[PDB]
C-alpha cells in the first residue's frame, strides 16, 4: 500500500505517465487471482480512464473490470464487497461516459448485490408455529392475525444507503441534462418528466431516513441528505408544476432549516455548503410567499460568501462528501464539482424571472427593429484575486445581487417606500 | 439490533441440528416407501403374466 | 486473358463474389 | 334447499336418482332456473348416469346467474332492428329461435306461439320484441 | 398484494407523500424495523434491505418505455 | 508483435499447467509450460525442449530447464475463437502464424484441406497423391456433401463450390472459384474434381418432353 | 358433416338481416371471416359469379354450401390460439400486456395495416389498464 | 387529531 | 437500411441513423467494432454470429397466430350473438 | 502423482498436508465425515463457535482454501480461481500442486 500510496500522489496531480509505470510492478507483489488485489486494479482502471489520452469508450476499460470482477468471483465468489467497490468503480467510470440512464442500472446491480450481501430469512414455518400456538396459548391472536416473525427483517446500512443517494444522482442529473438541453425533443416527455423527478426524491428519501438510524441526525452525511432531499423537492415542484404541492414545499424549506442549522455549527458560515442550505432555503421560502424571510437570507447569502472570498484563494478549497468520493478516495477535487452545486449557480437567476418591462421591450424590441481528464487542481497561483473552480461553483456576487432586487421591485418592500418612489 | 442478531443465531442452530437428525430418518422412510411400492409393482406384473 | 477480363465487363454490377483455394505442399518444394 | 329436497324426491321416487337425461332438464326450472343442453350434457357426463341428490342440490347454485337482465336480451333485437322501431317481422323472429342460437325441433317451437300468439300471425306480419323479452323473463305485462 | 412495509412508506406509489421526521422538531406510519414504540416519535420508517429492493424495483414495472 | 493486453498481470492470466510463448530469440519461437506465476515477483517459467488443462500439474519431465522471466515477455497462447471449427475464419491471433500452427496439427492429424474463411489450404505433400484425391473426390463422397445443408459437413471444396451454387439457387448473382499453388503442384487436379461438382447435383434441365 | 353444415347455417343467418335465406353481397366477405379462414380479394368477384348464376342477386343457402365445399382453408383451431398467444406469454402470469403485442409483429407479419393492429389492441384492452389475460380472451374467440 | 394519534 | 428490418424487434419495446444508434447499445454492441461508414457498413462476421443466435430464437413461430390476426373482427361479434 | 515426477523429491510432511486439505476440500464421503465429526467438534473447543453453525455447504471452497494457504504457511501452484475451475474430486489437490 505503500507504492499505492504513490500511485495515489500521481493520480491527483497528473503526473499520470509515472503512475502508469510503478502500478504495472505494483500487481506483481500480490498472489494470482487474491482478491485483496482490487484496490491496485481499481487503480489502474482509474489511470485507463483519466490519464491516457483514448476516451471513455476504450476496450481496455471493459477488460479491467472484467479481468478484476474475474478474481472477486475467483476468490471471494459473490461474498464480498469488493463486488460493491467494483461496482462503484463502474458507476464512476460511466458518469464520466454520460449515459445516467445507464448508470442508474449499475446502481440498481448494486443495490441488488448489497441486499443479498446482508441476506435475509424467509420463515417458511410461520404457519404451522401459529398451530401450535393455537393448540397451546391461550390468546385471541394466533387465530384472526398470521404470526410475525421472530426477528425482523434488516436494516439498511451506510454503504447500501449511499447508493440509492447515488441513483438519486443519476436520476436527477440525467432530468436536469436534458431540462438544459430542451433543443431536441425526444428527451425526457411529460410523463417521464414527473416520474424520474418524484422518485429520485424517493431514493434521497430512503438514504436520509437510514442515515438518522445509524449515525443519528446531527453528523455531516445526514445533513447532505437533507439539504439534498430539499432540493430534490424543489426542482420535482418545478418540473409537474402542480399547485397541489403546497404540502411538498412545507417539508422542503423544513427540510432546509434543519440543514442550516446544523451546517452553521459544523462548517462555520464561510463554506461552500453552509451559503446553499440558506440559498436553496431562500428559494423555498420565497416559494411559499414568505417574501421577507427569504429576502434576509438571500441578504444573508451574500454577506458571508463575500466573506469567504476576502480569505486566500488558495485556502478556498471544497471537496464534496459523496461515496464516490470515499470509494475513489484520490482524485482531483474538480472531478465532483458538477452535479448539484452548478444546479444552484444556474436554478437561481432563472428562476425569478421577471423581464418584460423596458431594457426587454425597449433593447430588444428597438435593437431588432433598427436594420438596413488531465486537469489537475491548481496548486500555485498568480495574485491574491484568483480564480478557483470552487469560485464558479457558486453563484457570482454579480448575478445573486441580481435576484435580491428583483425581489424588491416586483414582490416585495412595504407599502409605504414603494408609495413614496411611484 | 444485536437482541435479533442472537435470537438469529439460535434459529440457525435449530436448523443445522433438525436438518441432520431428520436426514437420517426421512431418508430412511423414503428407501423403505422405495420397497415397498418396488415390491407391489412387482407383483402387479406377476399378475399380469397370471 | 482479355477475353476473361472481357467477361468481367459483362454485366456484374457486383463483382463476382469469389472463394479461393491454395494447394501447396507440406515440406519445401 | 328445502325445495330443492322437495322437487328431487317427487321425481326420483324409491330410486333417489334420476337416470333420465329429460327428466334432469324438467327438475331444473322447477326450482326456477334455466340451463343450458350443453350444461346439463357435461353435468350428466360428469355424474356418469346417476343423479342425486347432493348433485343437484348444488347443480342449482352454481346455475344461479346475475345476468338475466333485460338490457342484455334487448341487444339481440336491437341489431337486428337497424331503424330501432321496436319491431321486428314474425319470420325475423322465427329465424332467430330455429337457426340461430341451437336449434329447435319442430314441436316444443311450435308450443311456442300457442303460449306467446304468434300462430294467427302470418309469415310477413310485424311484431314488438318487448312482449317476447318481458313475458320469457316473468316480468310483469 | 402488496406488503405492510411497502404501503406504509410508499402507500400512492408514483407521487412523493412525505414521511420524514429528520429533526424530530396516518400518524401511525413505520415499517417493521423496529419493535420499541410507546410514542409517535419512536416510529422510524427506515426502509429495510429487503424493502429497499422489492418497492425500489416497482418504478420500471410502471412505465413500458413509451406506451 | 502480439496485443499488450496478453502482457499484463490484470487482463491475462497464467495458471499453472498452460502453454505459453516466450518473447525471446526474435527472428516468439519459444514454448514453454508454467510452474507458478508469482516468483519472488516475477513468474517461473519450464522452457521445453494430450493433456487436459483441467488437473492443473507441471508436465512431470526429468532435468527441468527452469528460468526466471517477468511478466512483459510472456503470452499466453494454448489451453493445454482460433479457428475452433474447420473454418479457421475466426482467428484469434492476427499474425499469419496462427494459420501456419494450426495448420501443423491439422498436418500432423491428416485431415489436410482446411477453409480458410473465404481462402482455402490444401498443404498434400508428393507421396501417393492420386490416393488423396481419391478419398476426397470418390463418388461417394460426392454426393455426401451435396446432401447435408452445409454444418456438420467437413471443410472441403465440396462446400466452397457449394456456396457459389447457393447463390445460384437464390441469389442469381455472380460467382467466382479459383486455385492456386506452384509448378505442376496438381492444383489443376484440385479444380477439375471440383469442377466436376458444379453440375452433377441439381436438375439442370432434365430431358423434357415436347411441350417443356 | 352435419356439425360442420350447423356452424355453416350459423354464420349466414348470423348477418341477414332480409330474413328468408337471402343476404346481400356486401356482408358476404365477412361471413366466412366468422368462419375463422383467410380471403384472396379476387375471390369476392368470383363468388358473384354464381350469385347472379340463376338470376338470384342473392346467397341461397345450398351455393354457400357447395362453393364453400370447393375451396377451403386449414381453420384456425381452438387450441392452437390459446397456444399463438400463450407464446406471447414470457412472464407466466397468464397475462398478455397490450405493449407488448404492439411492437413485436407488426415489424413482422405478411399482410397487416397500422389500423387493424391498434383496433385489436384497443378492444380487447376493455379494462384500460394494459393487460390480456388471454384465458379470457380467447374463450374470447370460442364461447362455442 | 383525535383518532389516529392515540398511540399512548 | 438492411439493418433495420433484418434487426428489428429485438431488445427494443428518430431519425434513420438515431435508431440504428440506439439498437446498438440496447443489444450489447460494444462501439469497438463499430466502422464509421455511410450505408455500406462493414461488420467483421463475428459479432453479427452473436447476435443471429438470438435473431432465430426471436422468430420462432407465430404464422399460426396471424392466420387469424388478419381475420378476427366477425368472429367477435358472431359470438357474442352466439352465446 | 509418485509415479509421474522423476525429479522433484517429496517428505511425508506434504502428504499430512494434502490428506488434510482434501478432507477440507473435496466431493468425497471422507470430507462429509471430516465437516460432520471433526472440523466441527475441533471448532467448539477451539474459538467457541457451536458445530450446527459449521457446514461445508455455506462455507465458499476457494476463500477457505486462499486461508489455509496464509494460516497453515504453504504455497500452492494452483490458485483459488484454478479449483473452481477444477471437476469435482475424492482428492483433487496432489502432490504436485505443492511450491515450497
Amino acid at each position: 500500500d505503500a507504492v499505492l500510496d504513490i500511485v495515489g500522489g500521481a493520480i491527483r496531480f497528473g503526473v499520470w505517465k509515472v503512475a502508469r509505470y510503478l502500478a504495472e510492478r505494483c500487481l506483481n507483489f500480490y498472489p494470482e487471482s487474491h482478491a485483496a488485489a482490487t484496490q491496485n486494479r481499481l487503480l489502474v482502471f482509474l489511470i485507463e480512464l483519466h490519464g491516457s489520452g483514448l476516451p471513455t469508450s476504450n476496450p481496455r476499460l471493459v477488460n479491467l473490470i472484467g479481468a478484476c470482477g474475474r478474481a472477486i468471483k475467483d476468490h471471494w465468489e459473490d461474498t464480498h464487497p469488493v463486488r460493491l467497490d467494483l461496482l462503484t468503480y463502474q458507476a464512476w467510470h460511466m458518469h464520466v461516459s454520460g449515459d445516467l440512464s445507464e448508470c442508474a442500472w449499475v446502481l440498481r446491480s448494486a443495490l441488488t448485490v448489497a441486499a443479498a450481501m446482508i441476506g435475509n430469512r424467509n420463515y417458511t414455518d410461520r404457519n404451522e408455529v401459529r398451530k401450535l400456538l393455537m393448540l397451546t396459548s391461550l390468546s385471541l391472536k394466533p387465530f384472526r392475525q398470521q404470526l410475525e416473525a421472530t426477528t425482523p427483517r434488516q436494516v439498511t446500512n451506510l454503504r447500501m444507503a449511499g447508493l440509492l443517494r447515488l441513483l438519486a444522482r443519476a436520476k436527477l442529473l440525467w432530468l436536469l441534462d436534458l431540462d438544459q438541453k430542451r433543443k431536441c425533443p425526444t428527451f425526457s416527455s411529460p410523463g417521464n418528466r414527473s416520474d424520474v423527478a418524484t422518485e429520485a426524491c424517493n431514493c434521497l428519501q430512503w438514504a436520509l431516513d437510514a442515515y438518522d438510524f445509524h449515525l443519528g441526525s446531527e453528523t455531516p452525511l445526514t445533513v447532505g441528505t437533507a439539504y439534498e432531499l430539499a432540493m430534490a423537492i424543489f426542482l420535482l415542484r418545478k418540473a409537474t408544476r402542480s399547485d397541489e404541492a403546497l404540502l411538498l414545499v412545507e417539508t422542503a424549506a423544513r427540510l432546509a432549516e434543519a440543514s442550516l442549522r446544523v451546517r452553521t455549527q459544523l462548517f462555520g458560515r464561510q463554506h461552500v455548503t453552509t451559503l446553499n442550505t440558506a440559498l436553496l432555503l431562500g428559494l423555498l421560502l420565497a416559494d411559499q410567499g414568505k417574501h421577507r424571510r427569504a429576502m434576509s437570507l438571500i441578504e444573508a447569502v451574500i454577506r458571508n460568501s463575500f466573506i469567504r472570498s476576502l480569505r486566500s484563494p488558495a485556502r478556498r478549497r471544497y471537496r464534496p462528501e459523496d461515496s464516490f468520493s470515499q470509494t475513489l478516495w484520490c482524485l482531483p477535487d474538480a472531478f465532483f464539482y458538477d452535479t448539484f452545486h452548478t444546479h444552484g449557480r444556474i436554478i437561481q437567476p432563472d428562476a425569478l424571472h421577471d423581464a418584460l418591462l423596458a431594457h426587454h421591450k425597449r433593447r430588444i424590441e428597438a435593437a431588432a427593429m433598427t436594420r438596413r481528464e488531465q486537469t489537475r487542481d491548481s496548486y500555485a497561483f498568480l495574485t491574491h484575486q484568483d480564480e478557483v473552480p470552487s469560485d464558479h461553483l457558486i453563484p457570482s456576487i454579480q448575478d445573486l445581487e441580481e435576484t435580491l432586487i428583483r425581489i424588491y421591485i416586483n414582490h416585495g418592500i412595504d407599502s409605504a417606500l414603494e408609495r413614496r418612489l411611484c | 439490533q444485536r437482541c435479533y442478531a442472537i435470537l438469529e443465531e439460535a434459529i440457525t442452530q435449530l436448523h443445522s441440528c433438525t436438518e441432520d437428525k431428520m436426514g437420517a430418518v426421512l431418508s430412511r422412510q423414503l428407501e423403505l416407501q422405495r420397497e415397498i411400492d418396488t415390491m407391489d409393482w412387482s407383483e402387479s406384473f406377476l399378475q399380469y403374466l397370471r | 486473358q482479355q477475353l476473361m477480363n472481357s467477361l468481367l465487363l459483362s454485366d456484374s454490377p457486383d463483382p463476382p463474389e469469389c472463394h479461393f483455394i491454395a494447394s501447396v505442399n507440406s515440406t519445401r518444394i | 334447499a328445502l325445495k330443492v329436497e322437495s322437487a328431487f324426491c317427487e321425481i326420483s321416487g324409491a330410486s333417489r336418482t334420476i337416470q333420465r337425461k329429460e327428466a334432469v332438464a324438467n327438475l331444473a326450472r322447477y326450482l326456477g332456473l334455466a340451463p343450458s343442453e350443453q350444461e346439463v350434457d357435461t353435468f350428466f357426463h360428469r355424474v356418469n348416469g346417476r343423479c342425486d341428490l347432493a348433485a343437484f342440490g348444488r347443480f342449482c347454485s352454481l346455475l344461479v346467474h346475475d345476468e338475466d337482465k333485460a338490457a342484455n336480451f334487448r341487444e339481440l333485437f336491437l341489431v337486428y332492428d337497424k331503424e330501432h322501431t321496436g319491431k321486428l317481422k314474425k319470420r325475423v323472429v322465427k329465424m332467430i329461435f330455429c337457426n340461430l342460437g341451437e336449434p329447435l325441433s319442430a314441436a316444443e317451437w311450435r308450443s311456442f306461439e300457442g303460449i306467446f300468439d304468434l300462430a294467427d300471425k302470418k309469415d310477413d306480419d310485424l311484431v314488438p320484441y318487448e312482449p317476447i323479452v318481458r313475458k320469457l323473463l316473468d316480468l310483469p305485462q | 398484494r402488496r406488503g405492510r412495509e411497502e404501503r406504509s412508506l410508499l402507500p400512492r406509489p408514483t407521487q412523493f407523500d412525505p414521511v420524514t421526521r429528520y429533526p424530530h422538531d396516518d400518524e401511525w406510519v413505520s415499517s417493521g424495523i423496529s419493535r420499541l414504540a410507546n410514542c409517535v416519535a419512536d416510529l422510524t420508517t427506515a426502509p429495510s434491505a429487503v424493502g429497499v429492493l422489492e418497492m425500489l424495483g416497482e418504478q420500471g414495472k410502471t412505465g413500458k418505455p413509451v406506451a | 508483435q502480439v496485443d499488450e493486453s496478453l502482457l499484463r498481470r490484470s487482463t491475462s492470466f497464467l495458471r499453472c499447467g498452460g502453454h505459453v510463448i516466450l518473447r525471446s530469440h526474435v527472428e516468439r519461437h519459444r514454448s514453454a509450460q508454467v510452474i507458478d506465476s508469482n516468483f519472488l515477483g516475477r513468474v517461473l517459467i519450464q522452457s521445453t525442449d494430450f493433456h487436459d488443462r483441467f488437473a492443473y500439474k507441471p508436465d512431470p519431465r526429468a532435468h527441468p530447464n527452469l528460468s526466471v522471466d517477468a511478466r512483459q515477455e510472456v503470452v499466453p497462447v494454448g489451453c493445454l475463437l482460433e479457428g475452433k471449427l474447420g473454418d479457421l475464419l475466426y482467428l484469434s491471433a492476427s499474425t499469419p502464424a496462427a494459420v501456419v500452427d494450426t495448420l501443423r496439427g491439422r498436418f500432423y492429424h491428416d485431415e489436410y484441406f482446411t477453409k480458410c474463411g473465404n481462402m482455402l489450404i490444401s498443404v498434400f505433400p508428393p507421396k501417393n497423391r492420386e490416393r488423396i484425391f481419391d478419398t476426397e473426390f470418390s463418388e461417394e463422397n460426392r454426393w455426401q456433401y451435396y446432401a447435408g445443408e452445409i454444418q456438420d459437413l467437413r471443410p472441403h471444396p465440396f462446400l466452397l463450390a457449394r456456396r457459389a451454387l447457393e447463390n445460384v439457387w437464390l441469389k442469381r448473382r455472380n460467382q467466382f472459384i479459383l486455385t492456386f499453388g506452384e509448378l505442376d503442384a496438381a492444383q489443376d487436379n484440385i479444380q477439375k474434381e471440383l469442377f466436376r461438382y458444379i453440375y452433377t447435383f441439381a436438375p439442370r434441365d432434365g430431358a423434357k418432353d415436347q411441350d417443356g | 358433416t352435419e356439425e360442420q353444415i350447423a356452424e355453416f347455417k350459423e354464420a349466414f343467418s348470423l348477418f341477414d338481416k332480409d330474413g328468408d335465406g337471402t343476404i346481400t353481397t356486401k356482408e358476404l366477405g365477412t361471413v366466412m371471416r366468422s368462419l375463422g379462414q383467410n380471403p384472396t380479394e379476387a375471390e369476392l368477384q368470383d363468388m358473384i359469379n354464381e350469385v347472379d348464376a340463376d338470376g338470384n342477386g342473392t346467397i341461397d343457402f345450398p351455393e354457400f354450401l357447395t362453393l364453400m365445399a370447393r375451396k377451403m382453408k386449414d381453420t384456425d383451431t381452438e387450441e392452437e390460439l390459446i397456444e399463438a398467444f400463450k407464446v406471447f406469454d414470457r412472464d407466466g402470469n397468464g397475462f398478455i400486456s397490450a405493449a407488448e403485442l404492439r411492437h413485436v409483429m407488426t415489424n413482422l407479419g405478411e399482410k397487416l395495416t397500422d389500423e387493424e393492429v391498434d383496433e385489436m389492441i384497443r378492444e380487447a384492452d376493455v379494462d384500460g389498464d394494459g393487460q390480456i389475460n388471454y384465458e379470457e380472451f380467447v374463450k374470447m374467440m370460442m364461447a362455442k | 387529531q383525535e383518532d389516529k394519534q392515540r398511540f399512548v | 437500411a438492411e439493418f433495420l428490418r433484418l434487426y428489428a424487434v429485438l431488445v427494443v419495446p428518430r431519425k434513420p441513423k438515431e435508431a440504428v444508434i440506439y439498437l446498438l447499445q440496447t443489444i450489447k454492441f460494444p462501439t469497438s467494432d463499430y466502422q464509421l461508414g455511410r450505408s455500406l457498413v462493414f461488420f467483421r462476421k463475428r459479432t453479427f454470429l452473436v447476435l443471429e443466435m438470438q435473431r432465430a430464437a426471436y422468430l420462432r413461430r407465430v404464422m399460426p397466430a396471424v392466420a387469424t390476426l388478419c381475420r378476427a373482427w366477425p368472429t367477435f361479434r358472431a359470438r357474442l350473438f352466439r352465446t | 502423482d509418485l509415479m509421474s515426477q522423476t525429479f522433484r523429491h517429496f517428505s511425508w510432511t506434504d502428504i499430512v498436508l494434502l490428506n488434510l486439505f482434501n478432507l477440507t476440500l473435496g466431493d468425497s464421503s471422507e470430507s462429509d465425515e471430516f465437516w460432520s465429526s471433526f472440523l466441527a467438534t475441533r471448532c467448539s473447543q477451539y474459538f467457541d463457535v457451536e458445530a450446527g453453525s459449521i457446514a461445508k455447504s455455506r462455507i465458499s471452497r476457494p476463500a477457505l482454501y486462499v486461508a489455509m494457504q496464509h494460516h497453515c504457511g504453504i504455497s500452492f501452484l494452483p490458485d483459488a480461481g484454478a479449483l473452481n475451475t477444477m471437476r469435482p474430486s475424492a482428492h483433487p489437490l496432489q502432490p504436485s500442486h505443492l511450491r515450497l
